[PDB]
RNA sequence: ACUGAACUCCUCACACCCAAUUGGACCAAUCUAUCACCCUAUAGAAGAACUAAUGUUAGUAUAAGUAACAUGAAAACAUUCU
């Protein structure tokens, strides 16, 4: 049974669960796009948008220095962390990640996601679309739309 | 390429039109519920007195939780909220076709989304005018307590001192082993014993040559219907529509439970004084008070019960 | 045994015997060697009973080949098309005679299971058995129950 | 526990040939209206994603190549420029990554 | 061995009279010695079996198995050779009337268990096979109706004779 | 007698069609180059008058048969299943391009066209039917039109939910049928000879000879059903997946004659819309 | 009118019908008056039965 | 009363229902002599006939696609991290 258990089950154990994600995040911060696993993957984002937020806290504030210093194997993303990543997302509240699905890895056919941090410099993923404003059925939606403002 | 691809309602929305269909959908369905709040202006059906050996119809309502309650004697007992929502008598049926020999009403509660529902069920809730419903249950029933389809039910249909039974599927525990899905005993931690520690010990006798039907093995528990008799109603918040059931119910919190008078032979001519076709608020007879008690309920905001 | 082999129903080829009596046998042909033991039979028969057996069976027609292929045989082509091949191999005269006599007599359909020993057109003169020969009528065709 | 019998072709067909073992025909293949790819529905182009990962490699190829050595990750933005781009007024102060080939269409 | 699948593209028919139905092509093709079980082939062979070349590619391009890639591979062989040296006017046009996975010629090698005691592994190989033909893909056989159902038992009934009589 | 007038009509049709094969005789091969995003700068080489849009998109891939629904050849919107003429480049237009409007006006006028054949072969025989036309209305419209004129014996009689219901089964009979849409560009002296009873028909080829600088007309035909239309047609009844007739409206004025406007909406296979979301737009239709 | 069967000597009382629910316990005798109460048709449903031959055509 | 056997009769045909053992009539294939020269004959021979030895060798099944096995992470594939 496992009702509400919210964490997965990772690596070799629960320190090695957080290992894994650490090593992750750091890349993430680093390369700010990252395919792995979509498990882990899925499992890293929250990590990672907590990591936005800790930054958001401040370069000066000792707890989110902590929490950096422990999250950022590489230290040289800690001044990234809060100099570039947060105050690119000074304006946002959320959803500082995308992650999308990628074709199944060629080695052991996983599952495999691709995360990056929203407004980084690389070239776009192919965002998937919705279909346009001006086909049959979404016409047809806008004359209901129009003709519902009209009448009411 | 061969066609049976698998759509979904925004597949082929634009962005501006996905939320311009979201709130019209929504708005249709809150004027649907709210079309349906005077039914006694809507010419309901005859309203029979009650008489003994009659059965009314049930509710079906969510499990919002559990919480303390204290009664006068100064007894602690545990209660679980159960929350009506949107809840509508949906069908009606006679003896004849009810698959036994008592009129049935099928009931409906927590309107779910549209576009999430079967071709049939949504055409048979455009044709009642109402949202579909997550859960229908059928209520046996008395011709007598027949209540016109699209009806509300409230909270306030039940009242305190009531019994009630409560059935649910209980909360689903997987393929479970015998030690904990019957309390089998297992076999001892050491003094050698290897490998077997939870296991079945032996699952029948050597001369059948067979296991019975029915013996006790390892399988999925849970996630069956089951169902809780002489539940007392202590009270009942007609705001929110929430009723108080003694103890325990089957289920998880926010399951939908069906919830109808109790069958015990003690609580068998009880519903004297209840609503007896249902509670209409539009009847308007006595605006109920927020809160129903029990008269052995320790009230909050009364003065702390000294047992003088 | 039946279930591991074809059967069929008693028949004749163009109704034999009702008008006239056709024989099916229309064509014999013995393959026969001039030497070889195994076609002395043969050559004794040839010798001494095919022309009795052909003015016997004049609608016959009667073939000599004196060179045969592998052993030497009678192949049997009746009216219906059937074509029965049967080897005369170290066969005595009196055998091969009592063989060609049996083709001649029998009929070209297939010597297989006869599911019946008998075979009627018209199985019935006073009209077949249903469920209402032998049931009384009522009044008005009135069903059982039937209140008018 | 040994087998007592040995299982014969034809249960093993019933067994073996079952739906439940047959490989389900998937609904959700289509052709990416861009490039004409067929692709999964909730899954990413496999060309487009490839395209998009050379193009990244080289990117971090030029990066790497600017920043010479580990532990050198820029506290300040950056911005890829391809062949016959200047820096805008917004790009100032962000360090730029020249690529020699032109900008991809599908880039902006 | 057998290699009567490859000959089976050198068969030439006579030219057919004008006034007869035009033959649709058919293109045969093989992977010989593949490293992988007949038994797991099998599963994309009959998968495939009756498709559309296009919706046979588009099915194999998404699948996980290592058999997916190399019928992929052969399908692709068999389209050109059918546009090229069969006369087929369009690469679409086809659909797997045949795919089949036959067993290949094996190795045999050792595996060795716990107590000195071994086991003869063997490396399998597999054979896949395709016959393309051009056209659309036949329409999938119709479910039983209930009126067919009567139909037929009601021609049973009729069929009955009185057994063992006259 | 009606189904004399469809066996002539027909009749005209087919010989029109053998006289256009016949005029083109030989197997001219023309280059079609493949315009479009995807797979660009393949060159078909077709056969003129006889091979089609359709006959590149088979060339092309199955997918480009199933979702390519109009040609733009050398620009102009072409019928999938119209003889290409000339060397030229071509370019697929499907339902979920970026801007489907001629894919849409297409569609309109085909289930328009549909909706006609159903009005003419639904009413009895004593009373009579007169298709005058089906104007071109928009897509926000929130339906298509058609335009006919009843027996004067039904000038007070407004079908029924039951009668609508009729007309829709009919329409989706055709779409079960899959009946591809025929199209002849021919002179109008023969489209005139084959709609010469249909005074309304006779006008309306009028007009649109006019228009044209020759006198090309546009001929469309289903199956025994044969009509003029504004422009290019979908390959395919089955194109379409939910069909229904709406409504009817008798126009305001009726003192010349009754013109009743049926009108209908659908939806096609590409773009199927949720049982509610259908419900909501039937509702918008049956204005 | 198989509820007005008539059964001859003390068939009533003496004739039992016995039924194995499958479960331990399960084993279920009950006399031919209990059942023809309970249902009306089982009597001549389970003579029928009994009466028609043992083979795959009597359901 | 009827039903009821391989008993008995009936039409036809007959050597054609015991272990061990014993008598007999035939006989596949092979080789040789002489034929036949087509694929057989008369004889003479013999490593002369396999539903059965936990038989020997080889093939392939079944158990079974089961048991079991394996590659720390990201990446610019430089490297860095755990
Ligand atoms: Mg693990
Ligand atoms: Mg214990
Ligand atoms: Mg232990
Ligand atoms: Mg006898
Ligand atoms: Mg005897
Ligand atoms: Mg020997
Ligand atoms: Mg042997
Ligand atoms: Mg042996
Ligand atoms: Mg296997
Ligand atoms: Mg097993
Ligand atoms: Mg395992
Ligand atoms: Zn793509």
């Amino acid at each position: 049974i496992s009702h509400g258990r919210v964490f997965r089950r990772m690596g070799l154990g629960p320190e090695s669960r957080i290992h894994l994600l650490r090593n992750l995040l750091t890349g993430l911060v680093r390369h700010e796009r990252i395919e792995a696993p979509w498990a882990r993957v899925d499992e890293m984002r929250g990590y990672a948008e907590k990591l936005i937020d800790y930054g958001k806290l401040g370069d000066t504030n000792e707890r989110a220095m902590r929490m950096a210093d422990f999250w950022l194997t590489e230290k040289d993303l800690i001044p990234k962390l809060f100099q570039v990543l947060a105050p690119r997302y000074k304006d946002q509240t959320g959803g500082y990640t995308r992650m999308l699905q990628i074709p199944n890895r060629s080695l052991d056919r996983a599952k495999m996601a691709v995360i990056e941090y929203k407004g980084n410099c690389l070239p776009p993923l192919p965002l998937p679309r919705r279909d346009s404003h001006l086909t049959l059925l979404n016409q047809l939606l806008q004359g209901l739309r129009q003709d519902l403002r009209q009448s009411q | 390429l061969h066609g049976k691809s698998g759509t979904w309602w925004d597949e082929h929305l634009s962005e501006e039109n996905v939320p311009f269909i979201k709130q019209l959908v929504s708005d249709e369905d809150k004027a649907q519920l709210a079309s349906k709040l005077c039914p006694l202006k809507d010419e309901p059906w005859p309203i029979h007195p009650w008489e003994p050996g009659s059965f009314r119809v049930g509710l079906i309502a969510l499990k919002l939780g559990m919480m303390p309650l204290w009664t006068k004697d100064g007894q602690k007992h545990v209660v679980t909220l159960l929350q009506v929502q949107d809840c509508h008598v949906l069908k009606y049926t006679s003896k004849e076709n009810c698959n036994g020999k008592m009129a049935t009403l099928s009931v409906g509660g927590k309107t779910v989304s549209r576009f999430r529902k079967a071709t049939s069920i949504l055409e048979f809730y455009r044709e009642l005018g109402l949202p579909p419903k997550q859960t229908v249950k059928i209520f046996n029933i008395t011709d007598n307590a027949a209540i016109k389809p699209g009806t509300p039910l409230y909270a306030a249909h039940f009242r305190p001192g009531q019994y009630v039974d409560v059935t649910a599927k209980t909360i689903g525990k997987g393929f479970q082993g015998v030690m904990k899905r019957w309390g089998f005993k297992g076999q001892p931690a050491t003094h050698g014993q290897t490998k077997t520690h939870r296991r079945p010990g032996a699952v029948a006798t050597g001369d059948i040559g067979r296991v019975w039907p029915g013996t006790k093995m390892p399988g999925k528990m849970g996630n069956i219907y089951r169902t809780e008799y002489g539940l007392k109603v202590w009270r009942i918040n007609t705001k929110h529509n929430i009723i108080y059931v003694n103890g325990s119910v089957p289920g998880h919190k926010n399951c939908l439970v069906k919830v109808k008078d109790s069958k015990l032979p003690a609580y068998k001519d009880l519903g004297k004084n209840l609503p007896f076709p249902t509670y209409f608020p539009d009847g308007d007879e006595e605006e109920l008070p927020e809160d129903l008690y029990d008269e052995n309920v320790c009230q909050p905001g009364a003065p702390s019960i000294t047992f003088a | 045994t039946a279930r591991g082999t074809p059967s069929r129903f008693l028949a004749s080829v163009l109704h034999n015997g009702l008008g006239r009596y056709v024989q099916q046998l229309q064509r014999l042909s013995f393959s026969v060697s001039r030497d070889g033991a195994s076609s002395r039979g043969a050559r004794e028969f040839v010798e001494r009973e095919v022309i009795d057996f052909a003015r016997r069976n004049p609608g016959v027609v009667i073939y000599v080949n004196s060179r045969p292929c592998c052993v030497p045989r009678v192949v049997a082509e009746y009216l219906n098309g059937a074509v029965r091949e049967e080897s005369i191999h170290c066969k005595s005269v009196e055998e091969i005679s009592t063989l060609v006599q049996k083709l001649a007599d029998q009929s070209g359909l297939d010597v297989i299971r006869i599911r019946k020993p008998f075979h009627t057109d018209n199985p019935s003169i006073q009209g077949q058995w249903h469920p209402f020969t032998n049931k009384p009528t009522t009044f008005r065709g009135l069903r059982p129950r039937e209140v008018q | 526990a040994a087998p007592k019998n040995r299982r014969t072709i034809e249960v093993n067909r019933c067994r073996r040939r079952n739906p439940q073992k047959l490989i389900k025909v998937k609904n959700n293949i289509d052709v990416c209206p861009e490039c004409g790819h067929l692709k999964q529905k909730h899954v990413l182009c496999a060309y487009c994603y490839e395209k998009v990962c050379k193009e990244t490699a080289e990117i971090r190829r030029q990066i790497g190549k600017q920043e010479g050595g580990p532990f050198k990750a820029p506290t300040i933005e950056t911005v890829v420029l391809y062949t016959g781009e200047t820096p805008s007024e917004q790009d100032q102060g962000k360090r730029i990554i020249e690529r020699d080939r032109k900008r991809p269409s599908w880039f902006t | 061995i057998s290699r009567k699948w490859e000959k089976k593209n050198k068969i030439v028919y006579p030219p057919q009279l004008p006034g007869e139905p035009r033959r649709p092509a058919e293109i045969y093709h093989c992977r010989r010695q593949i490293k992988y079980s007949k038994d797991k082939m099998w599963y994309l062979a009959k998968l495939i079996r009756g498709m559309s070349i296009d919706q046979a590619l588009a099915q194999l391009e998404f699948n996980d198995k290592k058999g997916a890639k190399i019928i992929k591979e052969v399908l692709l062989e068999a389209q050109d050779m059918a546009v090229r040296d069969h006369n087929v006017e369009f690469r679409s046009n086809l659909y797997i009337a045949e795919s089949t996975s036959g067993r290949g010629q094996c190795l045999k090698r050792i595996r060795y268990h716990g107590r000195g005691r071994f086991g003869i592994m063997e490396k399998v190989y597999c054979h896949y096979f395709v016959k393309l033909v051009e056209g659309p893909p036949p329409p999938p056989e119709p479910p039983k109706t209930a009126v067919a159902h009567a139909k037929e038992y009601i021609q049973q009934l009729r069929s009955r004779t009185i057994v063992h009589t006259l | 007698s009606p189904t004399e007038l469809t066996e002539m009509r027909n009749d005209l049709f087919n010989k029109e069609k053998a006289r256009q094969l016949s005029l083109t005789p030989r197997t001219e091969k023309i280059e079609v180059k493949h315009v479009g995003k995807t797979d660009p700068g393949t060159v078909f080489v077709m056969n003129k008058n006889i091979s089609t849009p359709y006959s590149c998109a088979m060339h092309l891939s199955e997918w480009y048969c199933r979702k390519s629904i109009l040609a733009l050849v050398d620009g102009q919107p072409w019928d999938m299943y119209k003889p290409l003429t000339k060397s030229c480049e071509i370019k697929f237009l499907t339902f979920k391009d970026c801007d489907p409007g001629e894919v849409n006006k297409a569609y309109w006028r085909s289930c328009a066209m549909m909706m006609g054949c159903v009005i003419e072969r639904a009413f009895k025989d004593e009373y009579m039917v007169n298709l005058v036309r089906a104007p071109e209305v928009p897509v926000i419209s929130g339906a298509f039109c058609y335009d006919v004129v009843l027996d004067s014996k039904l000038d007070e009689w407004m079908p029924t939910k039951e009668n609508l219901r009729s007309f829709t089964k009919d329409a989706h009979a055709l779409i079960y049928k899959d009946l591809p849409f025929e199209t002849l560009e021919v002179e109008a002296k023969v489209a005139l000879e084959i709609f010469q009873h249909s005074k309304y028909k006779v006008d309306f080829i009028e007009e649109k000879a006019s228009q044209n600088p020759e006198r090309i007309v546009k001929l469309h035909r289903i199956g025994d059903f044969i009509d003029v239309s504004e422009g290019p047609l979908i390959p395919r009844t089955s194109i379409c997946f939910q069909y229904e007739v709406s409504a009817v409206h008798n126009l305001q004025p009726t003192q010349p004659s009754l013109i009743r406007r049926f009108q209908g909406v659908s939806l096609p296979v590409h773009l199927r819309a949720h049982f509610t979301i259908w419900d909501k737009l039937l509702e918008r239709s049956r204005k | 009118n198989t509820r007005h069967i008539a059964f001859s000597g003390n068939k009533w009382e003496q004739k039992v019908y016995s039924s194995h629910t499958g479960y331990p316990g399960g084993f279920r005798q009950v006399t031919a008056a209990q059942l023809h109460l309970r249902d009306p048709v089982a009597i001549v449903k389970l003579a029928i039965y009994g009466m028609l031959p043992k083979n795959l055509h009597r359901r």
